[PDB]
Formats: C-alpha cells, structure tokens, sequence
RNA sequence: GGGGGGAUGUCCGGGUCGCCCUGGGCACCUCUCCCGGCAGCCUUCGCGGGCAGCCGUAGUCCCGGUUCAUACGUCGCCGCAAUCGCGAGGGGACCAACGGGUAACCGUUCCUCCAAGCGGUCGCCGGCGAGCACCACCCCAGCCCCGCGCCGCCCCCA
C-alpha cells in the first residue's frame, strides 16, 4: 500500500443556518414499553448557508448524516421548523406517530414545504410583503388546525396554514406601528401568546387570536457604544411561563410572563448573542454566540425567578448561528451549529459529567472518485467537477517535482443553477456522469476534450449515479427510491469510440412488508429513499441499499437481449438491524460463481453475503460482533468507505483507518455504563465531582461511596463448522481514500481536508472585544 | 519600544505582522539606526524582524530589497561607528599632549 | 466557637493536627478538656490536609484538603451532653487546587450554607445548598458556579454582608468583586502588592485589606478610600507559609529566599527616618 | 435571465417569466441577506485576513 | 573582513548542526519541514521537534496532550506528500516513508 | 544580557517633607566598548561630592554644579536656581 | 550525553568460504547504570532523608484542541514656563541601494539645508465656560454601504 497524502482539495465550508430536531423531547417511559416507543423516528435537519439541508439520525450516540439536499446558486437558508401531529390511536389500539413535515425558509417572501421522499422541495408558499426573518409553528393545547406565524424585515406577521398537507398563506397578524423596526426572533409562550424580538429594541408580545397586542418589552441603547439599536437576536419560552431573551450587547435577559416584564439581566457574553437553548424541564440554559462562545445558567436555589451562570467555553471555532435541543430515549443533548462547518453536541442532565462530540464538519458522502486505471481523481461542489491527474507513481519518487506531479488538469461548471448530488466515472476515465436533483448529464472525455453526452428519457433528476466497470450500463436512484437503469452502447468510429444511451429501463424494487401504521406514522415512506448502489466487478449482479436496511439485488441474464431480472435469493436476503453505510462486491472472485458482498452498517455492523445463495458467508458466519476487535467496535466513527485488496480490506471513517485479513478469524472507551448520546465521561477535570465519600467512624477509616445519581452452542456449532488487522487515527481529516494503479501493492489518494481561518469566515471586533 | 522591551512583548508586538506592515516597520528600522541615541533598541527590533519575517524574502523580492535596503544603510553605517573611533583616538592623547 | 454544652454556651477549640505528612486529624477541647489535654476526636482524613473552620456555633465544620474537602456536620441536635459531639463526614473532590475559602451560614436556624472556594489557577467554585445536597446512598448532582478571572493564584476570597457580592483579591492587585446578581465585575484595580488577605467588617461597611507589602487598609464600602491606614516595614520575608501560587508549577516557582542584603540608609538630620 | 420588455412608448410588452424554480429551490434575497450580515456587522472592523501575502 | 566572515560563518555551522538535529529526527521519522534541494534556504529556520510542555494560565505547565501533538504534526504537513507504510508497520515493528512537496 | 544590562544614575534633591526630587539623571556614569556595572559609591562627609568605582576601574568625583548656560542661570519658576551634579573629578586606577 | 553490550543494513584486505568476523566506516531497535527534572507516600517543626517511581518524546473512541485581562469621580476653550517633533513650499549631494538599459543613463528609495506653518509632553500656588443634553420622540434633507431598473460608452456577431 502506497499512500498519498492531499490537501490542495478546497471543498468549501459552509455555515449552518438552521439546527432542527423532529422532536424536542418525548416522554419519558420505563424499560417495559421501550417496546412502544421503539418505533419512534427520531432525527436531526441542519441548514447551511450553501442552502444545504441535510438530515442525521442520532441512533443514540450515532449521529450519522443521513441525507443531504443541496439548493442552487444564491439559494441559502435561515430556519427550519419540523411540523409533528400528535400520535394517533388505530381502532384495535394500534399507534400511528405523527407526520412530521419539514418547511424552510430561503431568504425569500416564501416558505418552502420540503419533501424528503422525493428529496426535493414540496410546495413554495408566499405572500405579499418584505422577507421573513424569523417563522415558526403554533404549539399545541388546535388538534388538526395548525398554523405558522412568519415575521419579517417590514414587521407584518404573516399567517400560514399546515393540514390536508396543505402549506397556504392565510392573513396578516399585525405589523410593526413603526417603518423601522424588523421582525427578528419569535417565539410562543401559550397557544395563542407570540412573543417576538424585534430590532428596535423591541419584545413585542402579541395574542394570535384577533391579532391583539398584548404588551411591549424594551431594551436600552447599548452602553458598549454607538448603534443604539438593540438587537434582540433570540427569544425562547420557559414552560412554566416565563420567558428569556438573548440580546446584542451579548447579555440576556428573563422576563416574567404573567406581566411580561424583566425580572434579571446577566452579562454574558462581550460580543452578541446568537443563540438560545432550554432544558425541556425547563431548568437548564443554554447561550451561543460569536465570540465562539457558549454559556449555561441554572436557577438561583432558594430566591424564585432569579438564575445565575454556572460556566462558560467556547466549543466552537466560529460563531454558533443556531442550535436545537432533544431530550428524549435516554439521550438529552443539545445541537450546536455555526460556521466552521463542525456540528457540536452537548449533553443536557449530563452536562459537565461528559464530554462533547465534534461531528464531521465534512458530509457523509466521500465525494471523491478515482479512474484508477486513468489515475484521475474527481471531487465535485456547487456547480463544479474538478480533475486532477497524478501522471506518475510514488516508488518513482521513492520533494520538487510532487508539484509537477499533481497537476490541476480539468474543471467543468454545469450550467443552469442546479447542483450535482453525485457522480460518476468509467474505469479508464473516458465517461463521466453529473447527477443533479433536475436532470443527469454524460460526458465523453478523451485525453483534454470534454464531450457532452446528451440524456433522453430523463428530466428529473436522480440522487444517485453508478456507471459499470465494463461501460455498458448507466444505473441511477431517481428522486432517492426509484432505482433505473439505461445501457450505454460504445461505437467505434475513424475518430475514437461514442456513445449513445438507450431508453432508462426501469427494474421494480421488491414490495417490502411494512405494518400499516409504521408506513403512515413517523415520516412516512421516506427510508425507501436509498444511500448505496454497487455493481460486481463484472456488472453481472447489481445491489441497493435504502435507510431502511432493506437490500434489492438484480441478476443479469443475456440473450441486445441483456436484461436485469430479480435475483430470487433477494427474498432470502435478510433486512438490516441498522442502516447499511458501506457496501461493496468483492473484486476479487470466488470459485462456485457466486459474489461476496461486504457490509457495514451504521451499528459498525460488517458482514459479507454470498447472494446468490442468499446467505452470509462462512467467514461472517464464524467471525462475529463479539470476534471483532475494540479499536474498530468503540469508534464512535461511521465507516466513510472501503478499499479493497487481495485478502484484505482497508476501512477508512472520518478520522479513523483500518485493514482487516478477511481469511483469518479474530479473537479505552467503556461499554457497560450508560451515558447521554455525545462523548465519553469525564475523568481527570470536571466541575462535578468523582469521588463522593462518606465517613462514619471518627477516626477516619471507615468510609462509604455515595452515588450521585438523580451462544454456547451456536459457538459450538460455528467452531466445529471449521491475527492480522490494523488500525490508526493518525489522520484526522479524512475526506477520501480512493485507490489508484500504476495481496497486491497499490496506490491511494488520501486527501484530507483541514479548516482554517482562511478557509473560515473573519471575525469582526469593535473596540472593547479584542481577543488576546 | 523602551516600554515594549521592558515589559517583554517586543516579540508578540512582532510576530503577527503582513507583508506591509513589515515594510513600514522595516522602513521605520531603516530610517533610525542611524541614530546612536536609540541605535540599540532599533537593532534589538531589527533582530527580532531578521528572525521573524526572513522566509519570505524571496516570496515578496520588494521586501528583499527593503532587506537590502535594510544594508544599504548599513554598510555606511559600519563607516561611521568605525570613523567614529578614528575620531575618537585622534582627540584623546592630545589631551595628554596638553600635560 | 462558642457551643451550648448543656445550657451554657462557651469557647471550644477544634485543632487540627498532622498525624503524617499527608494526613491529620481534627480534636475538640473545652476549656477545662485544654487544660486537662484529652481531646475530642472527631475526623481525620488522608490528603494533604490544608485548613479548617466553622459556623457560628457548631452546627457544621469544613475541612480543607488539598483536592477535596471535609463537611461535619453536627448528629445530634441542642448538644445536651458534652459526650455527643459527633459530625457526620462526607468527603468530595473540588476540580482545582484549592487555596482558600469561605461560606456564608443561611440561617435563628442554620437552613443551608453556600460556599465559595477558591484556587490557585484562578478560579472560584461556589456551591449553593451543600447541607440541602448532601442531607440526602445516594444524593443528587452537585455542580458548583464556575468563576474564572485571575490569571495567577487566588490568595483571599470573602462574602459581602448580606452576600449579594463575592469580593475577593489575590497575586494581580485587582480587588475583583463578582456581582452575583447580575453577569457584572466590580473591581478596586490597581492596589500596592497582591492582595494577601481580605477581611469583612461586623456591618457591611468595612472591609480591610493585608497586601503583600505588609501593609493593611480599612475602607468603607463605596467609599473605597483609605479610611485606616497602616503600612510595614515591607521587608523581604523568608515565608512560614511559602506562598499561595507555589502549587502547580507556574514558568518560574516563586521560592521563599533572599540573595542579597537590604539597602538601607538612615537619614541624617532626621535619625528617626530611614530610607530603604 | 429574464429577457427585459420593449416598450412602445405608451404600453410595457413583456414576456411573462416563471421559468426559473421548476422545483428546486427559492433564490435568496441578497439584499436582505446584507441587511442580516451588516446588522450583525453594526460598526466593528474586521481582522488581517491571513498572513503574509500581498 | 574577518569579523564579517566570523558572523557568516557562525551562523552558517549553528544551522547545519540544527539541520543535523532535524534530520536526524526526520530519519527517524519525526516529519520535520527541512530543506531538499542543495541550496540554503533563505529563512535559516528549522522545525524543532514539538515541546512536550504546554503552558497553561496564569503560568502553570502541564505536559502536551498527544491529541494536540496529533494536531501540531498536522498542521506541520503540507498540502502534497507520498506517505508510503511498510509491512514491518502493518505488523507494528517499523516506520514509514514520508516524502512531502518541497516548500 | 550582560550586554544588554541597563544601569541608571540619578541624582536627587530631598525637601524637609521627605520629597525625593530629581536633579540629575546620567545613562552612562561608567562606559568602556560596552558599558560597565558601576561597583560602589561613597559620599564625602565634609563636601557635596560623591564618588563611585566601576567595572571601566576609574574613580569618578560628582558635585552640583549650577546651571548657567552662558551667564543665564536657570532659576526654577519659583526663583531658586536649579541645581545639577557633575563629574567634577576622574581618577584613572593603576592594576597589577 | 557518556560508558558499554545483544541485533538490523553497508563498502574496502578478505576467509576453506560461510555462520559472519577481525581492521577501518558505520545509522538504528534494545538493555545497562551515571544527566536534567517531575511527581506521589513515610520521616522530622523544618533543615534534610528514605521508599517504589515516571518522562526528556509524538497523531486521539469522544475528549483540556479547553478555562484565563486590570474602576469610577468632568469635560471644552484659550493663556504661561520648559521640551520635542512634523513639515507645505523653495534649495544641494549625487553617497548608497534597487529595477531596467552592456554601458551611458534613467527612475525609485534614501542623506542634508532653509522654512511658511503646525502640533505633542510635564509643571502651571493660569483663567474661562459648561454638566440628563454626544439624550428621548418625530420629521426633512446628507456621507457611506448594499439591492434592482433606466440610460451613456465599448462589444462582437449582423
């Protein structure tokens, strides 16, 4: 194996905008009914200044990045607002959870239904008026008759309609009495009571009703100076009626409610407030800002309304733009997310007891490609594709001339305003392919001359994109679920070789057996969107993979009389405890015709299927989850991918790598205790403390500890059926690992993608705030 | 800079400076070393920039010839501290001439 | 202390004595059990021990460890017989190195205490209701305020009056004072030498200042100004107690000594002065 | 973009222009964007960006 | 002349025992920005092997932490390099082959 | 460092409140290649003049003068002149 | 760093020629104790001592990749005393350096004279005026900033 390092890849970073969780809470129940609350689709949308909106599962501790949907040119994001019914009971007791509807708003006089069925936008929804800059949904005592309430920049509360999936504008609120003042922060402190900060100073609390207005909060001029505007950059609810704002001077203030009037300011922060959190008990606080900063507050014991600050850090490297907190299946955290691209979560009733999680700023989706046979390696962002060649080996090599040996040799931009989800390559590199959510795109590419080769049949775009190794078939996942597949017919001619696309042919997944109020409840038929493709090294077999775990493979039987039919062992092909992040056929053949397909799931689940058998192997048959070794079962890092070699396989996450033997069999972070879903316990440094003893028996030397608390034989059978593995973290910034040619030796593009402050937005100071 | 020595953060004061605003600061150095009367603190500050922003000197070639330009008053002013001392010899034994 | 033995309230001393070098032990004395040197034996724990006071009365006592701290708190109640002086121990890590401290009694009961530490990284840790916290095997999660301004140690750290300002001084000759009400900081900035130790009057007015140069200051409050003056001979001193920042390994280790002999001139035509 | 109207004088002929979100997203207002940006930005001054560069 | 040539010279032998050093260290494996080509680097500046120390407020020092030595190696790598590893690596007994763009 | 040491001389006026006043102030009292520690100083007991030994091994003899230029004298503006010390005497220091 | 070893790879006499070695070159892993600190735990008030000690190097499950900064009390005007500076503009040297041009030479930076004028610091047993107010509310014009439409010019194809 033969490694080259990268860092001239500048995928841009982009600041989060929006951090939304589907649910702030649950309800808490025991261990008994974790039976009903099982079924309980939980998740996490950001939205990030590219108009990136991505969804992530928590999966308790797992965080993996599930989806993401890229908006186009000059298409950014501010809010986000998850749209739950309450659950609903079946006539024989049976539970439909409620459809959460997701809806966004893109600097515009519009709100933006998403859906992530389709992965694209829904419905748009615009009255006639300035642009909204703050909007979210009424709260619940009505049952069925919700609404949103949109605030913008000349003040008029807009008032939208969301049932019968409908997403309409209906009426005008109030507008702000003043031409000047702009509608900034909302919030709601009852049903019916909207409390809304707003730039001339103003917390303006308003009854939705009549559209009345129930009081006026002011705010001075800031003491820190000039601009005599305050800011009222955030407003949250407590849930027993009071209710907080965070300001411009960086301080924040906490207003009773029955009268509306402040009881406290805390000076916090010396730059602004930016962001606010609550315990969903109401007792914890939480404020970010841009002195990538971050606050926590508790209530004063004994003297009612009044709160101090327990501490401050900062966590972030930029500012923290916006956060949603969850607590709920054991698992109370806080997202936290700003501009230097890294989402950060912290444990809420844990907090100070564990530590946080940096998530991978970069997406889940590798991005990177490589004709190896070519040796181009392809990485792809908003408009663009950008190749380069490396032209040369590393033993060869084996200081100056690494310069000449990269080279930025292409970069082709799409046009229109789209965004390319995904692409791919032929194996020697001569045809390429650009999927965006309106239209997929090839081009021909002879060693440069770029070609476009031109789409019948499409129209609508595709999430994602496999070419054939042998180039003859073009297979892509339309709109996430639809998996279709067109071939390619290489011609030859006195000029060099073309290609013409037949009709898309479409090859119907497997009706899976879902009960019916799994199917209406949660979000629906949204994991039937699928995440993975893979053709055999010789494009015979063809499998996919949706969030779900599901698993639909295709045979291809010739006589052009090739076609796909289903391969009938698919039925045998088990579904997935967890969401398969990688997969891949085996390139190196096995001796009775069939394949052997690599699986990891998300639960770090690795196996390996002998499909048409429709079954594992022998190999995953003997080497179980309890067989595989801690460094690669404790990582807290989902697998970014898999390169192949003879006997081996090399794995690569974010920030972790490995190689395993996949002949051999096999034989620090704690398992047993239980945690929030963020980090591992404190150890040396926490502001709770560790060891608690008690002394009886004045002498001293009787103490107490007080807590501070609030296959046998299927073995048998698996070794009567009858090392080498590595690992490292020793590079961090792993955007991809793609293999190149020139057990086998190999060559491989590392390429990493490190943040700086050149890469960051600058931070502004005004006199006071300068930063040591 | 006396206060910038004496409490020692010449070299923070120094170190994260840019390509102009080492050419003002060298351009200040190369106007007043010629000055005995802070000759030492000025040449403490032009230590510190030798060390400090040497490497990119072939990077930025008009800050290589504000380095040059750094000598090119130097080279007369090793002339002047030497005929200095050819000076200062000539007046001292004629005062011993005197007695 | 002053403690109601069956109906008369008198002076009981509490020492604390080294057993080892990382140990000791805290013995109570009456006046007559002074004199007649047996002692009440009451904790002794196990590292470094440091320091220790009280409440008024005797309802509770802390003992200061090097990392953890010590809370009896007194079994039984009105103290009928001499013989039942017994305090129940629980013992509890503070996250830094702690240097010194102070509480204020929430009270004609003793309801809670609240009590600020603080340590030589230059940070303040006040705990809210520990006796609340701790009453309650198992107990609920404590989690003290955190206050970090000092870049150096903390040497002197006291409550104001009725408690609403946490005033303290240290190495940095600042006279920080944190609001406690409000997010704010209110100092007295620029004294002689680090603040030594800090003191409160009976009312709220006085406070008085030892700073490093041996020297003392009473101000009233808001006034800030020298009310009661009185300065040293601000010699350089070999310490009995070393010093406050000498814990954890700063760039240089401030050690107790003295490399030369003190300049000094007596003044003539004014042999009462001397210049030094 | 969207082509611009051919007036007579008198009447504005203009061709109607929807063709730009078929179903993908709004296009940001960037002048509001500003606004946010600059309301952030009341009056400080910035950072050097980088460091040695011209 | 001699005192000119004394100061060059001085400089001169200082920088190539400190090249010494670093390439030692990069021998060993260490990662060190060190110069390639036979011509002197105008900055006479070489990469010091990390300080295991770091110092914390108010002047306090606890040792370096090998995650933040694990970010000060990596901001000590460049944008280009072939970082070869070895068997005798895959089974954990030698180091590896690193070769970065020449800066 | 050793080159890089700065050693001041200041000579002061004392009034009968106990003020310390600045007369004079010298930067360099003993100067050779480099400047020189300065090792002692003594005063006459008869005389204003005060004399100090430094590492440059002369002996120099300092009394206050008055300022007066070229027959201006220099009053203070309340009209006392102003006083100024000087090195009225050098003795060089034969070594073995 | 030394003193030393076991082992990796290497050339020159080489050896029946192989295990490698002696003679020269050696770089490394390892072990060894003597260098510098760091901890704990007993000892003695302390001075000191003892005890089993780690580290002098590299990439982590997450993660300290952190936590940290020094006051109000009053401002404005202009006058005196000591003290320094910038210089508009008008003059000299052509020293040096740079970049072009062989060179001549040019240009740029610099060195210096004279100076209109101008500030800045401390001490004013100077004077003079004024303290919310350099604010609230509102409105009209204005500099900047940014957004789009209209023209003006230049485009090309035509």
């Amino acid at each position: 194996m033969d490694i080259h390092r990268c860092r001239f890849v500048r995928y841009p970073a982009s600041a989060i905008n929006a951090v939304a969780f589907t649910h702030s809470a649950l309800p808490v129940v025991s261990s008994s009914k974790k039976y009903l609350q099982k079924n309980i689709q939980v998740r996490l949308a950001i939205g990030r200044a590219n108009g990136d909106i991505e969804i992530w599962n928590p999966l308790n501790g797992g965080w993996y990045q599930e989806v993401i949907i890229p908006g186009g040119k000059d298409r950014s994001v501010d809010g986000l607002v998850w749209v739950t019914d309450p659950d609903e009971e079946m006539a024989d007791g049976k539970i439909i959870h409620g459809k959460s509807r997701l809806f966004s708003i893109g600097y515009t006089t519009t709100i933006t239904e998403w859906d992530l069925e389709k992965a694209r936008a829904k419905k748009h929804a615009s009255g006639q008026h300035g642009e909204i800059w703050c909007f979210g949904v009424q709260p619940l005592p009505a049952a069925q008759n919700r609404k949103l309430v949109a605030g913008t920049v000349d003040g008029n509360l807009v008032l939208y309609s969301i049932e019968d999936g409908d997403l309409k504008f209906q009426k005008t609120l109030t507008r702000t009495p003043s031409k000047k003042t702009k509608f900034v922060s909302i919030a709601f402190q009852s049903h019916n009571i909207v409390i809304v900060g707003c730039s001339n100073s103003t917390i303006c609390a308003y009854d939705v009703r009549t559209g009345t207005m129930l009081r006026q909060m002011t705010l001075g001029t800031d003491l820190t100076g000039g601009s005599k505007n305050i800011i009222v950059w955030a407003v949250k609810c407590l849930p027993n009626g009071d209710i907080v704002s965070g300001d411009s001077t960086g301080q924040v203030c906490i207003w009773d409610g029955k009268t509306y009037t402040q009881a406290q300011r805390i000076q916090s922060h010396t730059q602004d407030v930016l962001c606010l959190s609550v315990s969903a008990d109401g007792s914890k606080i939480i404020s970010g800002g841009m002195d990538r900063r971050t606050a926590v507050y508790e209530p004063m014991a004994g003297q009612s309304g009044r709160w101090s600050k327990v501490f401050h850090r900062r966590y972030h490297q930029h500012d923290v733009k916006a956060m949603a907190s969850f607590e709920g299946k054991g698992m109370s955290v806080v997202v936290s997310g700003g501009s230097d691209a890294s989402p950060i979560v912290l444990p809420l009733r844990a907090l100070g007891k564990e530590f946080h999680r940096t998530l991978p700023h970069l997406p889940q989706h590798p991005t990177v490609l490589s004709a190896p046979k070519a040796r181009y390696i392809l990485s792809w962002w908003e408009n663009e594709i950008r190749i380069w060649h490396l032209l040369n080996s590393a033993q060869q090599f084996l200081p100056l001339n690494l310069r000449k040996n990269r080279k930025f040799l292409a970069q082709v931009l799409i046009k229109g305003a789209s965004h390319i989800t995904s692409a791919s390559i032929s194996e020697d590199g001569t045809l390429l392919a650009a999927s965006t959510p309106t239209d997929v795109k090839v081009f021909h590419l002879d060693p440069l001359y770029i070609k476009k080769v031109n789409m019948t049949g499409t129209g609508l775009g595709a999430t994602r994109v496999q070419i054939s190794p042998d180039k003859r078939w073009i297979c892509w996942a339309e709109e996430g679920s639809k998996v279709m597949i067109s071939r390619v017919h290489a011609t030859e001619s006195a000029d060099g070789i073309s290609y013409t696309v037949s009709v898309p042919h479409k090859l119907h997944r497997l009706r899976r057996q879902i009960p019916k109020h799994i199917l209406l409840g949660g979000l629906g038929s949204y994991d039937r969107n699928v995440s993975q493709i893979a053709f055999s090294a010789d494009s015979r077999m063809l499998s996919v993979a949706d969030l779900a775990g599901y698993i639909d493979t295709w045979v291809l039987r010739g006589p052009a009389g090739e076609r796909w039919a289903r391969n009938p062992k698919a039925a045998m092909i088990p579904k997935l405890s967890a969401a398969p992040v990688v997969l891949s056929f085996s390139p190196t053949p096995r001796d009775d015709g069939d394949y052997d397909l690599l699986v990891v799931t998300t639960l770090k689940q690795l196996l390996i299927f002998n499909p048409l058998r429709g079954m594992l192997s022998e190999w995953s048959r003997r080497n179980t989850y309890p067989k595989l070794p801690e460094p690669f079962r404790d990582t807290r890092d989902q697998v970014k991918g898999i390169v192949w070699q003879g006997q081996r396989a090399w794995f690569y996450g974010v920030a972790s790598l490995f190689m395993f033997d996949l002949s051999q069999d096999f034989s620090k972070r704690k398992r047993g205790a239980h945690e929030s879903g963020a980090g591992s316990k404190i150890e040396k440094h926490s502001l709770v403390p560790q060891r608690i003893r008690a002394a009886s028996a004045p002498d001293g030397t009787k103490w107490e500890d007080i807590e501070m608390v609030d296959g046998s034989e299927l073995q048998r059978l698996r070794e009567e059926n009858r090392a080498k593995w590595w690992h490292t973290y020793q590079f961090r910034p792993i955007m991809g690992i793609v293999p190149i040619e020139g057990i086998p030796p190999l060559e491989v593009a590392l390429i990493e993608r490190p943040l700086s402050e050149d890469d960051l937005p600058e931070r502004y100071f005004a006199e006071g705030e300068w930063e040591r | 800079l006396t206060a910038l020595r004496h409490r020692s953060a010449l070299r923070e004061a120094l170190q994260g400076r840019d390509e102009l605003s080492v050419i003002n600061i060298l351009r200040w150095a190369g106007k007043y070393v010629a000055d005995p009367r802070y000759r030492s603190i000025c040449v403490d500050v032009a230590f510190h920039l030798i060390d400090l922003y040497a490497e990119h000197v072939g990077g930025s070639a008009e800050l290589a010839t504000q380095f040059q330009q750094l000598l090119a008053k130097v080279n007369r002013e090793v002339e002047k501290a030497e005929l200095a001392i050819v000076t200062g010899g000539m007046v001292e034994s004629l005062m011993m001439s005197v007695e | 202390d002053a403690i109601e033995v069956a109906g008369k309230v008198d002076d009981v001393l509490l020492t604390l004595n080294r057993l080892t070098k990382s140990s000791a032990q805290i013995i109570a004395y009456n006046s007559k059990m002074l004199a007649t040197k047996t002692g009440k034996l009451l904790h002794t724990y196990d590292e470094s021990p440091q320091s220790l006071r009280s409440v008024a009365g005797g309802r509770a006592i802390v003992a200061a460890a090097k990392e953890a701290l010590h809370i009896g708190i007194l079994k039984t109640k009105k103290l009928a017989s001499w013989e039942e002086l017994a305090y129940r121990f629980v013992s509890f890590d503070v996250p830094d190195i702690i240097s010194t401290f102070d509480i204020r009694p929430i009270i004609a009961e003793l309801q809670d205490i609240d009590v600020a530490v603080g340590g030589a990284r230059g940070a303040i840790y006040v705990y809210s209701n520990l006796l609340a916290h701790l009453h309650t095997l198992r107990v609920g999660t404590i989690q003290p305020r955190k206050y970090h301004w000092h870049r150096r140690a903390v040497h002197s750290v006291k409550w104001s009056g009725d408690g609403n300002y946490l005033i303290s001084g240290g190495y940095e000759t600042v006279l920080v004072l944190w609001q406690l009400d409000t997010g704010r900081v209110d100092f007295l900035p620029h004294l002689s030498a680090a603040i030594e130790n800090i003191v409160v009057s009976p009312k709220g007015s006085a406070y008085a200042l030892h700073l490093d140069d041996n020297s003392a200051m009473v101000l009233s409050t808001a006034e800030m100004k020298p009310s009661m003056y009185v300065s040293g001979i601000q010699s350089l001193v070999l310490g009995d107690r070393p010093s406050k920042d000498a814990l954890v390994r700063r760039v240089w280790r401030p050690i107790d000594e003295i490399a030369s002999p003190l300049v000094a001139t007596i003044s003539p035509q004014n042999p009462s002065h001397m210049f030094l | 973009k969207n082509p611009k109207d051919k007036r007579v004088g008198s009447t504005a002929y203009r061709v109607v222009s929807n063709g730009g979100d078929p179903r993908l997203a709004p296009k940001a207002k960037k002048q509001s964007l500003n606004l946010k940006q600059a309301l952030l930005r009341r009056d400080r001054v910035a950072k050097p960006r980088g460091g040695f560069f011209v | 002349e001699a005192v000119r040539l004394k100061g060059v010279i001085a400089e001169a032998a200082n920088y190539a025992k400190r090249a010494r050093r670093a390439l030692a260290d990069s021998a060993k494996g260490k990662a060190m920005t060190v110069h390639m080509s036979a011509e002197l680097p105008l900055g006479l500046k070489t990469d010091n092997k990390i300080s295991t120390e770091r110092v914390r407020s108010g002047g306090e020092i606890v040792a370096r932490s090998s995650r933040q030595i694990g970010h000060f190696i990596s901001k000590r790598r460049g944008i280009y390099s072939i970082h070869r590893i070895s068997e005798e690596m895959l089974l954990g007994a030698a180091g590896p082959t690193v070769v970065q763009e020449a800066r | 460092c050793k080159e890089r040491r700065e050693i001041y001389l200041k000579f002061w006026e004392v009034g009968a409140d106990q003020s310390l006043e600045l007369v004079t102030r010298i930067n360099d009292a003993h100067y050779t290649k480099q400047t020189e520690s300065i090792f002692d100083l003594a005063s006459d007991p008869t005389s204003a003049r005060f004399a100090t030994i430094g590492n440059d091994g002369m002996v120099r003899f300092w009394s206050p003068k008055l300022r007066k230029r070229d027959g201006l004298m220099a009053t203070r503006p309340d009209g006392q002149p102003l006083r100024s010390w000087s090195c009225s005497r050098v003795v060089p220091l034969p070594v073995h």
